[PDB]
């Protein structure tokens, strides 16, 4: 956990701004350069995370910290099928967690009384959560918005993709999109290939 | 106006039971009145934006909605107090007795449609939440209704959400279909046969959310052909329940239905039944 | 784009001005809405029984009006969700909506119902825009997508053919048809990965100019004013944006969505020198 | 080779009805004074029927299963269309 500054979980583990404020709050447009550098060291991060055989069970745009251009991954041994409990009235869903999980664990149990874990992960669903944050890092906001969870529910199972209706570039990043988001699990790319396509700039300056 | 320092605290019918909602007796006039607890986590730029949007809420005196007294925000929840109702709610209601009859059911179901009605020709208010938990009886014997969909700034700014395992939504809207006034429609009808027969319908007499959601829009509709009931009855759940909107009728047709007109030109006790049900 | 067209905000000058190229047989209920006030909001969700609350007691003149109110609302409601899967939808749930009832129903020795039949012909319906943005511009110049239009054309026959011909039983056919083409747009939603089938249509402001531009509009039955057979003359596409699969939806700032062609013609032909149009460009690629 | 239905003028509506369903005579007015052209004959529904004044159940199926057919037999001129022009 040295190479990208990677955190296990006030001398040390300093908190402050992160991606998501950033992104939300300050509406600054990023530069295309330092969109590809933090897509890289992303990518580079989580190829690392994945040779040691432990798998990031919850990857979102508030879990990555930016500080003078070097990123930070943590959280990435918390989440659960268990850590998600609320009462009779069903399951309480957050604002903004329907639309980073892939389809095959979109189908979550409603009487909220599991017995044992739910959910199963795998390296395989946690890279669709990498296609979620470029879409989110190069558009600027997120997907699925202004509909209610047992509509988002329904569409993801489906196998749908938000329409790229706010996107204007290339063929290369589209279908990197399109490889990220494929509803068949062994048919997704693995980090390792992931970085040498982002390798290979579509574009400079 | 209202403000949170004049309001007690009284009995209520549980603590965390679902929602969380509190008795409040004025000690001005005594004026008994309900409160809802609604929590939010809300920077006070959008504050004020959501606070223009409650007037057109107190701005409405039709007989058949419940009476707005005000709105206001104490230590990060937004209040919001209502009427108070000593009879209850259909839920409850449906859970003890275990159904309501024919007559009941139409008195109900010309109650509900005249208030939409009104909100929709008046204010075009699309209710968009529409449930047997939604329809507060009296002890007189009258109907009312509360929790119409006002502001949607609300909506895009709640900080949860919930599912459930019943759920009243319209094929439609699981689509990605905007919403319009016959969705309504067949959330009624729903509603309508889930109090004639006793239990939500859509499995037919558990599992995950996607397999009902994907359940109702592919499955035929439900039908109540499987015990004696009144055939007029069952022409309307059947009109209201279609799967294309086209073939819905609006609610301006269904009120010269003649199940609606039978049930207007008589009278039933409503008052007896709902003392009988309750404690006194 | 957005800014210049909005139907939720229609003022009734507006929705009476509209109206009037709808027909030449309407002329007299232009009054009457006006006075009443039915704005955009009312207009999008107009239905047959407000519709004799303005003196319309002939079917004939509310189906009119009917259709253009729904090619509004869906020119307007689903303008940025007009992409290939979307389309895909219908042709997948109202094929596995009729296969399911036919299952539930479990029929024998009885004729093939009315109800079988609407639900037949709706759903042969929506495979048209699949089709008629299939071999359009983005999907004519591949192999694959002329080999997907073939099977699901040949689906679509089989359907249609198996129940006009005769009566009752074709019922495992039709079902087998159903499955197939169920099949089929399930292929086309979920297996199919080419960027193309997500990004939708979009809008473009074009200037045109005493010459006349000889665009010859071959207006469908549905009124879609789409432009054929650009002449081949160097300032027509030097000048202008317009091309082969382009659709017209604005004239001079007013929208004529669902018109009869007529008049679009005269409006043209009549129009002042400098003209401004909107048109809704097909799908492509800013390769920069 | 009939014309396409979508050119249909009034007349051609009232010869169909003649032809097509003639048996059911005593409704043939219905269609001159509601103007039921060619474009309306396709989109014509049972709420719409009901309000033109077929009372009558068995009447009323009678002709919509008629309209039906003839709106299912329009279909297959518009397959075979697309098709040829998919070939080339
Ligand atoms: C995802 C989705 O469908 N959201 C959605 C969609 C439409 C409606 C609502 N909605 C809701 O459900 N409630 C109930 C649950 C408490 C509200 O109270 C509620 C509410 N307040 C309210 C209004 C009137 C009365 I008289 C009492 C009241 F309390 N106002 C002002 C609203 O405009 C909304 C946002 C409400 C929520
Ligand atoms: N003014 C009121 N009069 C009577 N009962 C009330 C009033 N306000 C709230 N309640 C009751 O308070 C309880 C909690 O309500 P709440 O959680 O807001 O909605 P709900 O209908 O119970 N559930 P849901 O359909 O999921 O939103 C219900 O039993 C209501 O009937
Ligand atoms: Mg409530």
């Amino acid at each position: 956990t040295r190479h990208e500054n990677l955190v296990l979980f006030v001398t040390s583990l300093c908190k402050g701004n992160t991606l998501y404020t950033y992104i939300h709050q300050r509406r600054e447009k990023f530069a295309m350069n330092r969109t590809l550098l933090i897509a890289q060291q992303i990518a580079q991060g989580m190829g690392y995370l994945h040779a040691r055989e432990i798998i990031h069970k919850d990857l979102r745009t508030k879990n990555i910290f930016i500080e003078n251009g070097k990123v930070i991954i943590t959280d990435f041994g918390l989440f659960s099928s268990t850590k998600l409990l609320y009462c009779d009235m069903g399951l309480g869903v957050p604002h903004n967690w329907l639309c980073y999980l892939a389809p095959e664990l979109i189908r979550a149990l409603q009487p909220e009384k599991p017995r044992g874990e739910c959910l199963e992960f795998t390296p395989y669903s946690d890279v669709y959560s990498f296609g979620t944050v470029w879409y989110e890092l190069i558009c600027g906001e997120f997907t699925f918005k202004d509909q209610p969870a047992e509509s988002i529910i329904w569409q993801v199972g489906r196998g749908m993709k938000q329409s790229l209706a706010n996107l204007q570039s290339g063929r290369d990043v589209k279908d990197l999109l399109m490889l990220c988001w494929t509803y068949e699990k062994e048919h997704r790319p693995q980090f390792a290939r992931l970085l040498s396509l982002l390798e290979h700039l579509p574009k400079k300056r | 106006e209202l403000s949170d320092e004049d309001l007690e605290k009284l009995g209520e019918l549980g603590s965390g039971n679902g929602g969380v909602v509190m008795k409040v007796r004025h000690t001005h006039t005594h004026l008994i009145m309900a409160r809802k607890l609604i929590h939010l986590e809300v920077k006070p730029a959008i504050k004020k934006q959501i606070l223009r949007e409650l007037k057109v809420l107190h701005e409405c005196n039709f007989p058949h909605i419940v009476g707005f007294y005000g709105a206001f925000y104490s230590d990060g929840e937004i209040s919001i107090c209502m009427e108070y109702m000593d009879g209850g709610s259909l839920d409850l209601i449906l859970k003890r007795a275990g159904r309501i009859p024919e007559s009941i059911l139409g008195r109900i179901t010309l109650a509900v449609l005249k208030g939409l009605s009104y909100l929709r020709d008046n204010h075009a208010i699309i209710h968009r939440d529409v449930k047997p938990s939604n329809i507060l009886v009296n002890s007189s014997g009258e109907i009312k209704i509360c929790d119409f969909g006002v502001s949607g700034q609300l909506i895009d700014s709640m900080a949860n959400s919930f599912v459930g395992t019943r759920s009243y939504m319209s094929p439609e809207r699981l689509q990605g279909t905007h919403y319009s006034v016959q969705s309504d429609i067949w959330s009624l009808g729903l509603s309508l046969v889930e109090m004639a027969i006793g239990m939500y319908p859509i499995p037919p007499p558990a599992m995950a959310i996607f397999e009902l959601l994907d359940y109702i829009v592919n499955e035929p509709p439900p039908k109540l052909e499987h015990k004696i009931f009144s055939t007029e009855f069952k022409d309307f759940v059947d009109i209201c329940l279609k799967k294309q909107p086209d073939e819905r009728a609006d609610l301006k047709t269904l009120l010269s239905h003649p199940w609606i007109r039978k049930a207007e030109l008589e009278e039933v006790d409503i008052s007896g039944w709902v003392c009988k049900t309750m404690d006194l | 784009p957005m800014a210049y067209i909005n139907i939720a905000e229609w003022t009734p000058d507006q929705v009476t001005d509209w109206i009037k190229g709808l027909d030449e047989s309407m002329k007299g209920y232009l009054y009457e809405f006006s006075k009443q006030e039915i704005g955009g909001r009312a207009l999008l969700n107009i239905r047959p029984y407000e519709l004799e609350n303005l003196g319309m007691l002939r079917i004939g003149h509310q189906e009119i009006v009917l259709e253009a109110v729904e090619n509004l609302r869906n020119f307007h409601y689903h303008l940025k969700n007009d992409n290939l899967q979307f389309m895909a939808l219908h042709v997948a749930t109202a094929a596995k909506n009729l296969h399911r009832e036919l299952a539930r129903n479990h029929a024998e020795s009885t004729k093939i119902d009315t109800r079988i039949l609407h639900d037949i012909t709706r759903t042969i319906a929506t495979l048209k825009p699949l089709v008629g943005s299939l071999e359009r511009t983005p999907f004519r110049k591949q192999e694959m997508y002329r080999e997907y239009c073939g099977n699901v054309l040949k689906c679509g026959l089989e359907l249609a053919t198996i129940a006009h011909r005769d009566r009752f039983q074709p019922v495992p056919a039709i079902r087998q048809s159903a499955e197939r083409l169920e099949n089929l747009a399930n292929f086309v939603i979920q297996d199919i990965s080419d960027p193309m089938v997500l990004q939708p249509a979009s809008l473009n402001l074009v200037t045109l100019k005493e010459s006349e531009l000889g665009f010859n509009i071959e207006s469908s039955y549905n009124g879609i004013h789409r432009v054929t057979d650009i002449k081949y003359n160097s300032p027509a596409h030097n000048s202008g944006k317009i091309e082969d699969g382009d659709e017209i939806v604005q004239i001079n700032y007013q929208t004529v969505v669902g018109w009869q062609h007529r008049t679009v013609l005269e409006h043209l032909r009549e129009a002042l020198p400098d003209v401004v149009l909107t048109v809704k460009k097909r799908p492509k690629h800013t390769k920069m | 080779r009939p014309k396409a239905v979508y050119l249909w003028t009034v007349s051609d509506v009232l010869k169909w009805y003649r032809r097509h369903c003639g048996e059911y005579t005593q409704y043939e007015q219905l269609f001159a004074q509601h103007d039921i052209t060619g474009r309306a004959l396709l989109r014509i529904t049972d709420s719409s029927l009901q309000r033109m004044g077929v009372t009558d159940n068995r009447d009323r199926e009678a002709i919509w299963r008629e309209i039906v057919k003839q709106r299912l037999k329009t279909d297959i001129m518009e397959i075979r269309d697309m098709e040829r022009l998919n070939i080339y």
